[PDB]
């Protein structure tokens, strides 16, 4: 007997995969993009066909200030995305010329902070600044701030302005209480549209009776049995999960990337990691173990990687945007690139990809 | 007392009466007769694993006749109170309802159901839709078009 | 380079009558104007109703504001060494307390929650630094952020000092630093310019707080205290005014359920912060199902009466209650004229039927309340649910209901109504049968997911026509998707298993002859070729699929990894039907 | 055994347990009493321990004075001499 | 006399709803007796600290003790309550700063005295002292 308590208590009562067969990255990939695009495409594809006929009902339910939540087996992604950008943006711009802008929040990247997002937000919709009274002392400037949001949005007409798209919505670093209540606040005005989605089956965990409320979900079933490759990408298969460390998705970033852009990060990450044995294994990397932008900039130059601060800073870019690195200000006054993630994983990194 | 009984020896003449009294093709009987020999290990009452399967079976068989009169169902069960002569009907659900749990996920069962479109009594092309949370579900609260045809029929 | 591996990217999409979300009914048949029809009147209906419920908030936060007021200022008189305590049972931190603008003295409200009171300096520097910068602000150099402040708030401002303390979640609050916090502000009782009173919000009772202080601060508190139980919910005084305006708004042209008025005890009675938010989601919930799925909603104004069509006769003649009527008529007597005109045979005269037979106004919506407010006119009794009534009242056990408070029995014939059942009712209901209010607002989270893992044919089409054409087509039919498979050996597997005898046990319900012809079925993949031209290719392939289905479900949480020094055992976390 | 002793209720034995530990009769389990830097003692004023969130019924506690002591130190015409040795 | 005869220093416990009462039943149950379910039941040791547990086996006991409607599965609102008795700190965890309820290490344990949760059991008229007599009264 199964499939209830009695079946969990009666069954709460030596093989390795040494001798299991060997396969290499190469053969995983093909086996698995070649099992993901052709096993299944013809069912998935009509039952894909079948649920968008309910496009209507989710615009419907979200114009009443309803948060769409999506749960299921599969990936969610493509459900998610085309339903925003194809479908809500281009309805809601013609039913209130510009389309409504989409924040597609990828939660399934443990690097995700709220930090940023807000900022995003905030770009996106400008709100009236925190004031010195509204400050309070040592305060949350983010958490006061979507709270005068509230308040500003409150007395406006109902129409939306942002359509936030919440990827993988129980995710490593989404999950947390902090980036939870700022979507919790997020989510009583009604001038933005949230469509997350959840992977995780205890995911209602999460949320109490105020955050239940704040959100206002109404709950929809899609299982698709979709591959999940996006969501896989941001950490190792082969390990089996042996999540928060963020360092696999850096060296997928670093198969693809020009080498000007891999050399450079192989000197800092060189240089990181001797500041890091000067000091002292399993410590992460902050400013305390980093190189400054100047003593950056004439390495680069000595390595003729780039020809002005300029230039690198330009290239600095998009590891910052990718949060792969950060430059920080330090007390001296010093502006500190520094790569947060450990020793171990910056070897490997420098093993396999950067080799 | 039929069901209180334990360990019984019976043989392959009696199920494969069983199968045919209550008119089941003869390859779905097959699949019953070879679950039985596998499941043969957990005979703790083979008369109940037995009556509950070929219930089961009926059901998934003969879901739309059954969807066009909801008298047959019932007609149906009376069978299990006349053929193997017991009266009682809440062992009959019981029976029914655990080996529906034991054989939820074996592969024989799903196949029957996709090539019978029943999907636990519900065709796809709406049990799909109801999964999906659509507002517009085949409610209950009118009934089907089938049953005002056939009522229609009667009154003239 | 990729945007899926950026977090938070901004889209801007490419935009390229029909933008009401509303849909065609009747199989597409239902004009365009129809459509309009239905969302202005949902439009009109959802106005009515949160105008109401938005006066029923405001309601609630100005008498919330007025009785706590009231017992802040109460001229109680006592050996002024003692705080003014007041403890808000069941209450949340959501009322904004307003003080009285008393010209000789200084009224300032200090919000205090968890968050901010880490330690007792963090909780005397932010009373000081709001006190300090509120009495600046009300008088239109610098200062040391503590209790010298407060001493020396008489020659610095001139004016008397009436300290007013919000602990926002108490329940939250660390009581260490709290009791600390209480007793270092005893203190500043030594100044005769000075009043400080505290209000807990308390969202249990006090005994839990009586547990977690020190005696003495409990004999300190006790000189002067005021308990006051704020909930929204308490007295079932808010929630019945909330049911009230959805009747008022519905009144004639809906009719709700028995069983949806006993999904909404259900609902509410399994919550208790928020019920009047949960009454009035579902409630919005149900009369937004009812206007998108129902075509008949057109007819709620009589205006639309006369524009039946022959689609909505079709779907009119299904109605059961009519059917009850009409097998009532021909039990009655036998006209064979007027039973072909009421029937098909003269469709026409269905049509004048109807169009006298649904203005009826059903009397409940009305006399629901009637009696309601005879509880509060002569039996002067206050706990009592108005939807408990409704609910009983569509019953018809209202007698049931009333003989609990054994106080109306004199009035029992009066107050007693016979429900009738109206023609035509459920074409205009609002019901609970379908489940879609179940699945859309309080779904089965892990038995639905667990019923798509172990019973995948539910979901995915098993669909033969396109068989040939695809390059699976043959595999579809025998393989099962790997994350149903893999959970159906999940569930028959014991709770810790090792991770290659799944494996192996994957592999065995596997075949091997037409998964390995579709692993070569495509000729412009020479790497998949070679593969499978090794002897060992199958075992590979299934080895890929087992361990790709196994990073799926450590994903979704079903299974944890267990000894991390050999990592080769895992232990089950979901199980079925829990 | 037996003008008889009074048994005081938990209600009025939480203030006896309270000015016991006052007294520093009783200490936590593990506890550091003084910080020896500010650094150190700003350090802990910021963590919140796991002590104080438990129940006060359940706080495990730890004595400064051992049975023996009690024994030594109280009179032999006390009533609860006999109890001072186990 | 009376006066002199009780301290009176004091100045239905909670108004939590059933599930969430079950739930604190179900975890109280859960922590303070050992994991020997599988034996007889579901078909003092009060005085220490309470052990810790996981999510299943709550969620299933409180599916063994929740009274028959057959059973009562683990919907949206059984995780809501079960969220909000972890925001009241009736139920507690191992977090530290930042907690996330989803990670597989993290375990739960109860925050409710023996009375409390004896009031609760008595409310919904269940017997959880003939289920605690076994080790000692």
């Amino acid at each position: 007997f199964l499939d209830t308590f009695e079946g969990y208590f009666d069954q709460r009562k030596r093989h390795t995969m040494s001798m299991a067969p060997d396969v290499t990255r190469e053969e995983f990939s093909l086996v698995s993009n070649f099992f993901n695009e052709n096993f299944q495409k013809r069912p998935r594809q009509k039952l894909f066909e079948i649920q968008k006929k309910m496009f209507p009902q989710y615009w419907f339910e979200l114009t009443q200030g309803f948060s769409l939540l999506f749960y299921g087996v599969g990936s969610k992604r493509n459900f998610l995305e085309e339903f925003a950008i194809d479908y809500l943006s281009p309805k809601i711009a013609y039913s209130q010329v510009n389309s409504i802008p989409c924040l597609i929040l990828n939660g399934y990247n443990p690097s995700c902070n709220y930090r940023d997002v807000f900022k995003e937000i905030t770009d996106l919709l400008v709100p009236a600044e925190l004031t010195r009274s509204e400050t309070k002392y040592w305060g949350n400037h983010v958490i006061l701030q979507i709270q005068k949001m509230i308040d500003f949005y409150k007395n406006q007409p109902l129409d939306i302005k942002l359509i936030l798209v919440v990827h993988n919505l129980d995710g490593p670093s989404i999950r947390k209480n902090t980036f939870q209540t700022m979507l919790s606040f997020l989510s009583v005005i009604r001038q933005i549209a949230i469509v997350a989605s959840t992977d995780h089956i205890y995911a209602p965990l999460l949320w109490d009776n105020m955050k239940a409320q704040n959100y206002n979900f109404v709950f929809h079933d899609i299982s698709n049995f979709e591959p999940s490759t996006v969501e896989s990408t941001f950490q190792d298969v082969m390990k089996m999960g042996k999540t928060s460390s963020g360092a696999e998705g850096a060296k997928y970033v670093l198969q693809s990337l020009t080498v000007n852009s891999k050399k450079m990060y192989k000197l800092l990450i060189e240089t990181q990691m001797q500041n890091m044995g000067n000091l002292s294994g399993p410590k992460r990397g902050t400013q305390r173990t980093g190189v400054e932008l100047k003593l950056f900039n004439h390495l680069c130059a000595a390595d003729f990687i780039a020809s002005n601060e300029i230039a690198l800073r330009s290239m600095l870019r998009e590891f910052i945007e990718h949060k792969m690195a950060n430059i920080t200000k330090n007390n001296s006054g010093m502006e500190i690139i520094w790569v947060p993630y450990t020793y171990a994983e910056l070897e490997k990194l420098l093993k396999t990809v950067l080799n | 007392s039929l069901l209180v009984k334990k360990y019984c020896k019976m043989t392959t003449e009696e199920i494969i009466r069983l199968c045919n009294d209550f008119e089941l093709p003869r390859e779905v009987a097959y699949k019953i007769v070879d679950e039985y020999n596998i499941n043969a290990s957990r005979l703790v009452c083979p008369w109940q694993l037995v009556c509950g399967l070929v219930l089961n079976c009926t059901f998934i068989v003969f879901n739309e006749r059954r969807r066009k009169d909801p008298r047959i169902d019932h007609f149906i069960v009376s069978k299990m109170c006349s053929l193997m002569l017991t009266s009682k009907v809440d062992d009959v659900i019981e029976c029914v309802k655990l080996v529906k749990e034991l054989i939820i996920g074996e592969k024989w069962f799903r196949d029957l159901q996709i090539r019978y479109d029943d999907f636990d009594g519900i065709r796809y092309d709406e049990i799909i839709f109801r999964k999906l949370g659509s507002m517009l579900q085949t409610t209950n609260i009118l009934v089907t078009d089938d049953q005002y045809n056939i009522w229609k029929k009667r009154i003239e | 380079f990729a945007d899926a591996q950026r977090s938070h990217y901004t889209v801007y999409p490419s935009l390229p009558d029909k933008h009401i979300p509303f849909v065609k009914l009747l199989s597409g048949k239902e004009s365009e104007v129809n459509v309009e029809k239905r969302w202005e009147l949902y439009h009109q209906l959802h106005s009515h109703f949160h105008d109401q419920v938005d006066h029923i908030i405001d309601n609630i936060e100005a008498d919330l504001k007025a009785e706590i007021s009231d017992l802040l200022y109460s001229e109680t008189t006592q050996k002024r060494r003692c705080f003014n305590t007041i403890f808000l049972l069941g209450s949340d931190s959501t009322t904004k307390i307003e003080l009285k603008d008393e010209s000789s003295r200084y009224n300032v409200l200090i919000e205090l929650t968890p968050k901010e009171s880490p330690n007792v300096r963090m909780m005397l520097r932010r009373s000081m630094y709001k006190l300090y910068s509120a009495a600046d602000a009300e008088e239109h150099n610098d200062v040391s952020y503590d209790l010298s402040l407060v001493e020396n708030f008489k020659r610095l401002f001139g004016k008397d000092l009436a300290m007013v303390f919000n602990f926002k979640d108490v329940d939250s609050i660390n009581f260490n630093t709290l009791d600390n916090f209480i007793i270092l502000l005893k203190s500043a009782f030594k100044y005769d310019h000075v009043k400080i009173s505290l209000i807990f919000n308390i969202n249990t009772n006090l005994s839990n707080i009586e547990k977690n202080l020190r005696q003495s601060t409990i004999r300190l508190l006790k000189r002067n205290y005021h308990k006051l139980d704020v909930s929204s919910n308490k007295g079932f005084k808010y929630g019945n005014q909330i049911f009230q305006s959805f009747l008022d708004t519905v009144d004639g042209k809906l009719n709700l359920s028995d069983r949806f008025v006993e999904f909404i005890l259900s609902k509410m009675a399994n919550n208790t912060n928020h019920n009047l938010q949960l009454l009035t989601k579902m409630l919005d919930y149900s009369l937004m199902s009812y206007f998108f799925q129902n075509a008949f909603s057109v007819f709620i104004d009589p205006v639309n009466v006369d524009f039946l069509n022959d689609d909505y006769l079709k779907i009119l003649s299904r109605c059961p209650t009519f059917m009850f009527f009409v097998e009532g008529l021909i039990k009655q007597h036998a006209p064979a004229d007027e039973i072909l005109s009421l029937l098909t045979n003269k469709n026409r005269g269905l049509e004048e039927f109807f169009v006298e037979f649904l203005v009826r106004e059903n009397p409940i919506n009305g006399h629901a309340k009637f009696v309601a407010r005879f509880l509060e006119e002569e039996l002067n009794i206050t706990n009592f649910n108005l939807i408990e009534l409704y609910h009983n009242l569509l019953i018809g056990k209202l007698d049931s209901y009333l003989d609990r408070w054994s106080a109306c029995k004199e009035y029992k014939d009066r107050l007693h109504f016979e429900p009738i059942d109206t023609i035509f009712q459920e074409l205009f209901t609002l019901d609970n049968r379908s489940g879609l209010l179940t699945q859309s607002i309080f779904p089965s989270y892990k038995s639905n997911i667990e019923d798509n893992l172990l019973s995948w044919e539910q979901v995915l089409p098993s669909l033969d026509k396109e068989n040939y054409d695809t390059l699976s087509g043959d595999l579809d039919k025998i393989m099962a998707p790997v994350l149903g498979q893999l959970f159906k050996l999940y569930r028959e597997a014991n709770m810790t298993i090792n991770i290659y005898d799944f494996y192996i046990a994957f592999r065995e319900t596997l075949p091997k002859e037409e998964i390995l012809n579709f692993i070569r079925k495509d000729p412009s993949n020479t790497k998949l070729l070679e593969l499978a031209e090794t002897p060992d290719a199958f075992d590979k392939v299934a080895l890929i699929l087992f361990m790709q289905a196994i990073f799926a479900f450590e994903n979704m949480g079903l299974i944890k990894f267990q000894s991390t020094k050999s990592y080769d055992l895992v232990e089950k976390c979901v199980w079925r039907g829990i | 055994r037996i003008n008889t002793i009074k048994l005081w209720l938990k209600k009025d034995v939480k203030n006896v347990w309270e000015n016991l530990v006052q007294l520093d009769f009783f200490t936590e389990k593990s506890a550091v009493g003084l910080r020896d830097n500010a650094t150190a003692a700003f350090y802990a004023s910021n963590y919140q321990f796991q002590g104080t969130m438990i129940p006060f019924d359940l706080r495990s506690y730890q004595m400064q004075i051992i049975l023996q002591e009690l024994r030594r130190i109280i009179p032999k015409s006390n009533m609860y001499y006999s109890w001072t040795q186990l | 006399i009376k006066l002199f005869l009780s301290t009176d220093d004091n100045l239905q416990t909670y108004d939590l709803s059933i599930i969430s009462k079950y739930l604190l039943i179900a975890s109280y149950i859960c922590s303070y007796l050992e994991p020997r379910y599988d034996a007889s039941i579901f078909s003092n040791p009060r005085y220490l600290q309470p052990s810790l547990f996981a999510i299943e086996r709550l969620l299933a006991i409180f599916q063994a003790i929740f009274p028959i409607q057959s059973l009562m599965k683990a919907n949206i609102e059984v995780f809501q309550n079960l969220s909000e008795l972890h925001t009241l700190k009736l139920i507690a965890t191992t977090m530290n700063k930042n907690i996330d309820y989803l990670s597989p290490k993290v375990r739960w344990k109860v925050n409710v005295p023996w009375e409390i949760i004896k009031e609760i059991s008595e409310s919904v008229h269940f017997n959880i002292s003939d289920y605690f007599s076994d080790i000692h009264e």
